[PDB]
């Protein structure tokens, strides 16, 4: 759908623009969520190799969180990037386009006449 | 059925008569709370609009 | 106690002990022996109470909520104002609920208090109940378990377009 | 016992046959007094909302629904 | 310590107790401005809940 | 004021208490049945004060002591009324509930379950003074279907026989017949009165009680075995002997006259309801001691005695005298 | 227990009439 | 021949080994803290504080402000020669019908 | 409701980090304290609900609902700990996990401010269910069962996923919360005719109706004890729960597309009583007796008024409590007699005394002896549909004769009677069994006492 903004720059992550957004916190939910994704990875690679599961590799399980947390940062951050530049995009057409969007008269209930439908 | 019947009213009353005596013992001498109009100026807190001592607590430590 | 305009009582009027016979009747033994064994007692333990209620006194409040814009003079589809009409409607609702309590609780009152002279005695509180009844039923009856002020002001709406074309087919 | 409880309950399928007297028959005893129950109740209900819109139905005291 | 397994799902709820009123906070636009419940502060006193 | 009530709450207190005793005990007792039959002497001696003193002045109240539950417009409460019927009936119920469990204390004597069979005896009497002392539906319903239910528990006393379980749930079955019936009394009284509470019932006086007294009539049908939803109380002497002498004769035969009799103010209006109820209980005095001109079973020919009893209760409710049919029950 | 002693189709030929009869553990001409 | 297969291993009763078994294990000691966990956070924690809880409710869902304030309103509108509840829940004064 | 997942999650740790004879105990215990912590939901107002987040609240619906799956927990850990004594530790835990993570999934689909998270959480409740009862389930026909229980919920569920995305694009928004003030008026035509359907027929299988209840005697009955406890007592009320959500937007014309799914519901609990009249597996008798209770609440809630809320949910929380001690006590001589055979062991209070008695108040909840709460919804329901049409008080009335004939029938077939003279492995009743009855039966009861907190956001 936006394959025509992020054509005049092709192949960028993360633009410099989108270092005008705030980026996530490292206390993120959604973060801590991948790192409990790599968590999960260092006990099913320990499972599936017969080897003590909390115990055997905490180097390897600590890479692992460590990886995820470090891929998924990014990812977060041109997450939030997108949608961002989903939110501009709809704005400015909306100031560009204001015959397209006029502004509705919102009439309280005492004009508003709805059809009334006993439950008996 | 004699043992579990003697366990069931054991571990019942075990707590049970604990809280009957604190709540006769809160019914005399903490007393229910007696109706007023509230004073001009003075806003009370969410707790202090109910009667009975264990509902105002139960107002003001939890909900 | 409580107030005695919004649950009303006439006066007793008792009549006077008036003994033809000359056998004692046993009701006066044994309520002198339930005043003296039972309600003495039962009066001290409560003085008793009273005094430590009265050794820390402390006081409970009735909750006064300000009116807030109805449902009529909020915008359509504007949650903030609407929510509070709202919230304020299903108050009135549960309000409109305890009177009508209220005045059955007046009905039955009369009637067991009347006895048997109670279908002359208590038309008074039969009028009032069939009007509180009849405001109630005009009020809040047929909403569904969905309710709302919306339905309300829609049930409303159409009462009023039924009046107001009865009236006008009738001049 | 373990053979008249797999009878009654896991036999039957497998030798059911779809013919003319199990159709009749369950067709009847199956969507039949679906059938009569709905007539009968959107019979009444129609007369009672008539009754009630018109201003026929003595509906005084009625508040609880 | 001996019995820490008996800790696990109490302070569960005491840290689960604390992120719910840290979600509080998080909404707290209308506090003191709701049409109903507004009020002026009483003395040494910032906000009407927390 | 503070006499008649209190002695009222106190008389139903003390039957409620041998079954905390029952309920919270250790040991093997002192003659737990004549601690039951003390307590049901000590009621009885207890409700003769209030008893009195109606007869004194007429003194009727109502003791709606505990706001149970509120649906919108319903208060039930936990409501009794203690008028007339309540006043004669509680101190006949228990001189006679004392004889049946004296008579109990030795015909009952080589049963092992004895303690069990009188806590089953003193739950049929709460749940009986349950019934005719409510002052709502839902509280009469209460004891309507308690006394069913020790009914069913009594019945099938001795439950390795298959004729006992069999005539208890047949008794089950036609008690529900008529709790169909009795359902739809509060059904009709909620839709179109709203309320529970006869007083509001009585104020109202409806004219249009033709359906709440037809679901009545069936209740008292399959209560107090009257004809169509007769059999069951025949069929009911098959548990011991005080089962039938208390229950199956005296007390609980008598709660759907008894629901008729409290609902007089709505039959003195509606002659379709007194015609409907003097023929069905003409047909049942008939048809019942007809039956028992032949039976040779003792117990059954007494049954069929208190069902033509019955429906000659049925029809002095059914020629508008009510307080006749009450006395005839007392009697 | 086991599947040919468990409840199976109608018996068309008389050798499975006689093995529901010995199955269900009555005569064949009671059957 | 059918494969090689464990036998149907029979039922065990936990009265043989324990005569006084609560049935939570075989273990005795582990069955008899089963039960005091189960007896003591059952029916000494949940049931017992929880009807004082629930018995203790700081007037559930507002019905009993709701008959005090209707005790309140109906004593403004009995003296005041009110009627006790308008059949109109808004004011028509502040409703617009549709005309015809 | 962060106060009560966050603990539930912490039961996972609390289950696979314990010793190995300490695994009961210790889920038995915390879990019990969950079921304590339950009780902060009663904070609920006349006017609005507890509301807490943008994903989670509670109103006076959901609470019970929510008060009875934490308490239903321990119950299932100390009815199912007995039969899988002998399984791997590792399985025992896994049973255990499935176990919590249903309870999980449960209290955050009652708890859906918005309805497509109430989707997610709804069709996440499957897996733990179908795992449990396809790996611990008894017989062979476990496999079936949970064939048939998924893809009915499935091919329900799947044109509800499509009608709730449709809503989010048309409303704008699936939070309950704004759709109680942005709820349009559902006109008369064939598309809202099949968005009527697509809204309800998922919540129809998962009740169950009439006609599509066939998984429910094949998954409650193939399920473990623990497994037929949380799908008699909580799973079908997902069903009630949703559908007294999503006819909010059904509204006017549910008022005329009612009408076959009540005379559904109306016939089948005349029908599905009956069956039970003569089901020789017992624990089929309580299934069908499940799908008769539930009529009444599919009736209930489609008539839509206020007393019939009321009644459904009053109906709903007496009925989780009744069947799962009924489906308790069916598995405690399941574990005597290894049959479920109603007809093979009889004369059980010749036996068992106080397991009799609870038999007795189980089966006298079951036939809604006043004033149990059985008897309360029950009560309310037949008030309501008495008023929606007067006829069908003989529809409620003969079904209350037929759920007493089975509920006594249960009673007289197993608790009295002859002994049978073979079975000889008749053991005393546990402690834990009885405790197991005595925690299904107390709050049962107690909640007679105040019946107010379980009739729903409108009493
Ligand atoms: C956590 C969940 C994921 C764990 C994966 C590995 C589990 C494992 O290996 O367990 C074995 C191990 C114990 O076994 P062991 O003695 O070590 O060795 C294996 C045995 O020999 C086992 O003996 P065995 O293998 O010879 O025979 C028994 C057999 C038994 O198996 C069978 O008989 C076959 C199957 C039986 C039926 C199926 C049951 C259900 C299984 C699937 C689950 C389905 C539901 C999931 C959701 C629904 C959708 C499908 O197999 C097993 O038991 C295999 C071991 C693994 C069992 C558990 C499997 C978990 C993985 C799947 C679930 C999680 C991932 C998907 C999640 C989906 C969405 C939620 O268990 C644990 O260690 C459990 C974890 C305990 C500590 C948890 C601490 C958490 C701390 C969190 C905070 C710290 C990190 C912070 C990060 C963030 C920083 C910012
Ligand atoms: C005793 C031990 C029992 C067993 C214990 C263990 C039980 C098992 C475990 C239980 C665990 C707890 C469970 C949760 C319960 C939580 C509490 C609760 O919900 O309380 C509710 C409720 C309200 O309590 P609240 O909100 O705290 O108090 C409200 C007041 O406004 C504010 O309170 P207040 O300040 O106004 O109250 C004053 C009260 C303090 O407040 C209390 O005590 C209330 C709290 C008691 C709670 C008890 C709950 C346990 C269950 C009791 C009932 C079942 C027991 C077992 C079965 C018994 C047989 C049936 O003062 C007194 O008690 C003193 C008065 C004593 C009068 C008698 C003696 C007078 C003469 C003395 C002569 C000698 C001295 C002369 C000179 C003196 C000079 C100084 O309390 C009660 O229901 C109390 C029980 C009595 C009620 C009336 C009973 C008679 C009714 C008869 C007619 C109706 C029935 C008709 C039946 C018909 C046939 C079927
Ligand atoms: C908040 C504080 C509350 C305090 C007061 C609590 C109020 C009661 C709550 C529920 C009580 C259930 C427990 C007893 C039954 C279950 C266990 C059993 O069978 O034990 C036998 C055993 C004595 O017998 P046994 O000889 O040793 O062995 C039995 C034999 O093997 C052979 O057994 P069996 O068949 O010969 O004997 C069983 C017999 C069999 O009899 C029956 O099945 C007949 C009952 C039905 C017909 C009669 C009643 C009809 C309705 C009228 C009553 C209600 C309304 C009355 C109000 C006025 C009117 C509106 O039943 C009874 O004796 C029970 C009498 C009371 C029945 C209550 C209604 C249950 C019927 C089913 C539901 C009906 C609707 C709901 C009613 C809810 C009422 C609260 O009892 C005990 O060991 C009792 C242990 C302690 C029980 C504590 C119960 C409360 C626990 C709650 C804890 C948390 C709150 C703190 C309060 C603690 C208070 C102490
Ligand atoms: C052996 C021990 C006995 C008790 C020992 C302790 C007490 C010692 C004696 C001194 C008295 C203590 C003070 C007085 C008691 C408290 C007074 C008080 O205000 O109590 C608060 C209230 C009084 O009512 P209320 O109206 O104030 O509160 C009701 C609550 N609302 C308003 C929210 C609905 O409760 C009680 O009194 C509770 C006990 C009631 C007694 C009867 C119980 C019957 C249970 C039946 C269950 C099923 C019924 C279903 C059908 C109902 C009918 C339709
Ligand atoms: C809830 C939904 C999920 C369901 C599962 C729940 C699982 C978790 C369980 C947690 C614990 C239980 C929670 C519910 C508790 C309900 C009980 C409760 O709190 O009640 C409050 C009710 C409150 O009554 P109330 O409505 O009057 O309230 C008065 C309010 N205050 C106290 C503030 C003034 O408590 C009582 O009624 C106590 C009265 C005294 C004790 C009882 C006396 C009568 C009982 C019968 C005695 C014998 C009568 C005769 C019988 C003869 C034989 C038949
Ligand atoms: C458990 C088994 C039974 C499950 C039953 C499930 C419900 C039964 C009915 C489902 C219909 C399909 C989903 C409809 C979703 C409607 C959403 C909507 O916006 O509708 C309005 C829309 C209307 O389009 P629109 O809304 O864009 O139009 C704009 C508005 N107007 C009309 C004014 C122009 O409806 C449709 O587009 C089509 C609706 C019917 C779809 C028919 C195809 C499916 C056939 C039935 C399949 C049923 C399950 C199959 C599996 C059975 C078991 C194997
Ligand atoms: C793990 C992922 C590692 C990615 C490293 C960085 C790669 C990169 O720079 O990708 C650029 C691309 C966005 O570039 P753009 O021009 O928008 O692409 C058009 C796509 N149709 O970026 C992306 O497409 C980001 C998403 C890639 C996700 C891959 C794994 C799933
Ligand atoms: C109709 C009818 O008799 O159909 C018979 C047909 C099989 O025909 P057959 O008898 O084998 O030659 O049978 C068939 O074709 C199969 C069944 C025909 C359609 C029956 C529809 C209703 C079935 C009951 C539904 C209950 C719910
Ligand atoms: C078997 C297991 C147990 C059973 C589970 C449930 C199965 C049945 C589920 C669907 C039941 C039918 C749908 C509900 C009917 C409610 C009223 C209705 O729509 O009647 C059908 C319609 C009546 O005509 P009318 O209402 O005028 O249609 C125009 C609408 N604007 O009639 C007509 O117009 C004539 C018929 C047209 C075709 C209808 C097919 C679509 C609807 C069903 C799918």
């Amino acid at each position: 759908m936006m394959t025509g903004r992020q054509a005049r720059a092709p192949l960028q992550f993360l633009p410099d623009e989108a270092r005008s957004l705030p980026p996530p916190k490292l206390t993120d939910p959604r973060l801590a969520y991948i790192g409990f994704l790599g968590y999960c990875s260092g006990l099913i690679d320990n499972a599936i190799r017969r080897r003590p599961v909390l115990s055997a590799g905490l180097h390897r399980q600590f890479l692992y969180i460590t990886s995820f947390v470090f891929v998924g940062y990014y990812l977060l951050k041109r997450q939030d990037y997108m949608y961002a530049v989903r939110d501009h995009d709809m704005f400015s057409y909306i100031k560009s386009h204001p015959e397209d969007f006029p502004e509705k008269d919102k009439k309280t209930y005492r004009e508003v006449f709805e059809e009334f439908h006993p439950v008996r | 059925d004699k043992r579990f019947l003697k366990l069931l009213r054991f571990y019942i009353l075990l707590t049970g008569i604990p809280v009957v005596i604190g709540i006769t013992l809160i019914n005399v001498f903490i007393g229910e709370a007696e109706l007023a109009e509230i004073p001009e100026g003075y806003v009370p807190e969410h707790w202090e609009y109910f009667k009975h001592p264990i509902s105002r607590w139960i107002a003001r430590t939890f909900f | 106690s409580w107030d005695k305009d919004v649950y009303p009582e006439p006066p007793r009027r008792t009549p006077a002990p008036s003994p033809q016979t000359s056998l004692p009747n046993p009701i006066t033994y044994l309520t002198k022996a339930f005043d003296l064994l039972v309600d003495r007692p039962v009066t001290l333990v409560r003085e008793f109470i009273e005094r430590q209620h009265a050794k820390n006194k402390y006081y409970y409040y009735h909750r006064e909520f300000r009116r807030v814009p109805d449902i009529t003079e909020c915008h359509e589809k504007d949650v903030l104002c609407m929510f509070e009409a709202e919230m304020q409607w299903k108050r009135d609702y549960k309000v409109d609920q305890e009177i009508v309590n209220i005045i059955q609780e007046r009905l039955k009152a009369c009637q067991q208090r009347e006895g048997e002279s109670h279908r002359q005695n208590c038309a008074k509180e039969l009028q009032q109940f069939t009007q509180v009844v009849k405001a109630y039923q005009d009020r809040y009856h047929d909403l569904g378990a969905h309710y709302s002020a919306r339905k309300c002001l829609a049930k409303q709406k159409q009462r009023m377009l039924a009046e107001r074309k009865a009236t006008k087919e009738a001049a | 016992l373990i053979r008249w409880t797999c009878a009654r309950s896991a036999n039957v399928y497998p030798n059911f046959r779809p013919n003319t007297k199990t159709s009749l028959l369950g067709a009847l005893f199956g969507i039949g007094p679906l059938i009569f129950w709905y007539y009968v109740f959107k019979t009444d209900r129609d007369r009672k909302e008539k009754l009630i819109q018109e201003g026929k139905l003595d509906r005084t005291f009625n508040i609880s629904y | 310590r001996d019995h820490w397994i008996h800790v696990l799902v109490p302070v569960g709820f005491v840290f689960g107790y604390y992120l719910d009123r840290k979600n509080d906070e998080k909404l707290a636009a209308f506090r003191n401005k709701s049409l109903l419940y507004k009020r002026e502060l009483k003395p040494q006193e910032e906000v009407t809940w927390k | 004021m503070n006499l008649f009530s209190s002695l009222t709450l106190v008389t139903l207190i003390l039957l409620t208490m041998p079954i905390a005793a029952i309920n919270f005990n250790t040991h093997k007792f002192t003659n737990y049945p004549l601690y039951v039959k003390t307590t049901i002497s000590c009621a009885f001696i207890t409700s003769m004060i209030p008893t009195m003193m109606f007869i004194h002045t007429g003194q009727e109240m109502i003791i709606s002591n505990w706001h149970w539950l509120t649906i919108q417009t319903l208060k039930l409460s936990l409501s009794f009324k203690m008028d007339f019927f309540s006043m004669m009936f509680v101190p006949v119920a228990l001189f006679v509930t004392w004889s049946i469990m004296e008579f109990s204390m030795w015909y009952m004597h080589s049963d092992p379950n004895i303690n069990q069979f009188f806590k089953y005896l003193l739950l049929f009497l709460i749940t009986m003074l349950i019934l005719v002392t409510a002052n709502n539906l839902f509280q009469l319903f209460i004891g309507w279907e308690g006394v069913g239910i020790m009914s069913f528990l009594l019945i099938g006393w001795w439950y390795g026989r298959t004729d006992a379980n069999t005539a208890a749930l047949q008794a089950i079955l036609y008690n529900r017949i008529g709790d169909i019936g009795f359902i739809l009394a509060m059904a009709w009284f909620l839709i179109n009165l709203n309320t529970w509470d006869l007083q509001q019932i009585f104020m109202l006086n409806p004219n249009d009680s033709n359906l709440p007294l037809m679901g009545l009539i069936l209740a008292a049908t399959g209560k107090s075995a009257q004809f169509g939803l007769h059999p069951w109380l025949p069929s009911a002497m098959e548990g011991p002997t005080p089962v039938s002498a208390l229950l199956h004769s005296s007390t609980m035969v008598v709660a759907g006259i008894f629901l008729l009799i409290r609902f007089y103010p709505l039959t003195e209006n509606n002659k379709f309801g007194q015609s409907i109820m003097l023929c069905l209980g003409a047909m049942t005095t008939l048809f019942t001691a007809m039956c028992a001109l032949t039976q040779n079973d003792i117990k059954k020919i007494i049954a069929f005695s208190t069902s033509s009893q019955l429906g000659l209760m049925m029809v002095t409710i059914g020629i508008n005298q009510p307080h006749l049919a009450f006395l005839h029950i007392c009697t | 227990i086991t599947k040919d002693m468990l409840p199976g189709p109608y018996p068309k030929t008389p050798e499975e009439r006689a093995a529901a009869a010995k199955k269900y553990n009555m005569r064949v001409e009671d059957y | 021949l059918r494969w090689q297969e464990d036998p149907e291993p029979e039922d065990e009763n936990l009265y043989e080994k324990n005569p006084d078994s609560h049935g939570y294990d075989k273990d005795p000691a582990v069955d008899v803290w089963n039960m005091r966990v189960v007896f003591f956070f059952g029916f000494s924690i949940v049931l017992v504080l929880g009807s004082t809880f629930v018995a203790y409710l700081p007037d559930y869902r507002m019905q009993e402000w709701a008959r005090r304030e209707a005790e309140r309103l109906v004593k403004y509108r009995e003296a005041h020669g009110l009627p006790l509840m308008e059949s109109n829940c808004f004011d028509p004064s502040k409703i617009q019908l549709p005309e015809d | 409701m962060l106060k009560y997942i966050i603990p539930t999650m912490m039961l996972m740790p609390l289950t696979w980090l314990s010793k190995n004879s300490m695994i009961w105990i210790n889920t038995t215990l915390h879990s019990l304290l969950i079921s304590l912590t339950s009780l902060l939901l009663l904070n609920q107002f006349g006017d609005n609900s507890l509301n807490f987040s943008l994903t989670f609240f509670s109103d006076s619906l959901s609470t019970p609902l929510l008060i009875l799956t934490m308490w239903l927990l321990p119950l299932m850990l100390m009815a199912s700990q007995h039969h899988l004594s002998k399984e791997n530790l590792a399985r025992k835990k896994l049973f255990i996990s499935m176990l919590i993570l249903l309870q999980l999934f449960l209290i955050m689909t009652f708890t859906a401010t918005e309805l497509i998270f109430f989707y997610i959480m709804f069709e996440a409740t499957l897996v733990p269910t179908l795992i449990i009862i396809t790996r611990w389930g008894n017989q062979t026909e476990r496999l079936n069962a949970g064939l048939y229980f998924l893809f009915y919920t499935l091919a329900g569920s799947l044109p509800l996923l499509v009608a709730l995305i449709y809503i989010q694009n048309t409303m704008g928004s699936l939070n309950f919360l704004i759709l109680q003030y942005w709820v349009q008026p559902m006109p008369n035509s064939w598309s809202n005719t099949f968005m009527w359907l697509a809204c309800m027929m998922a919540f129809m299988v998962k009740m169950p109706l009439y006609g599509l209840h066939l998984w429910l005697p094949k998954a409650h009955v193939e399920a473990p004890i623990a497994g037929s406890m949380v799908l008699a007592a909580i799973l079908l009320k997902l069903g009630g729960y949703g559908m007294m959500r999503i006819t909010l937007l059904l509204n006017p014309i549910t008022d005329f597309m009612a009408y076959p799914f009540i005379m559904l519901s109306l016939w089948g609990m005349i029908m599905t009583s009956s069956i039970c009249l003569r089901q020789t597996d017992l624990k089929s008798l309580i299934a069908y007796s499940s799908v008769s209770h539930m009529a009444l609440v599919i009736v209930a809630i489609l008539i839509q008024t206020p007393w019939s809320y009321m009644g459904a949910t009053a109906l709903m929380i007496a009925h989780g409590l009744t069947s799962s001690m009924l489906f308790c006590l069916a598995n405690s001589n399941y574990e005597r007699v290894h049959s479920r055979t109603m007809i093979l062991a009889r004369g059980l209070q010749t036996l068992l005394p106080l397991m009799a008695a609870w038999w007795l108040l189980a089966s006298l909840t079951n036939l809604a002896l006043p004033p149990s709460i059985n008897l309360i919804g029950e009560l309310f329901v037949v008030m309501s549909t008495f008023s929606w049409s007067n006829i069908t008080i003989i529809l409620m009335g003969l079904n209350m004769v037929i759920t007493a004939l089975y509920s006594l029938y249960m009673l007289i077939t197993t608790q009295r009677g002859k002994h049978t003279h073979h079975i000889n492995n008749i053991l005393p009743s546990f402690t834990r069994e009885n405790a197991l009855m005595s925690l299904h039966m107390l709050p049962l009861l107690l909640l007679s006492l105040n019946p107010k907190i379980i009739l729903g956001p409108l009493y």
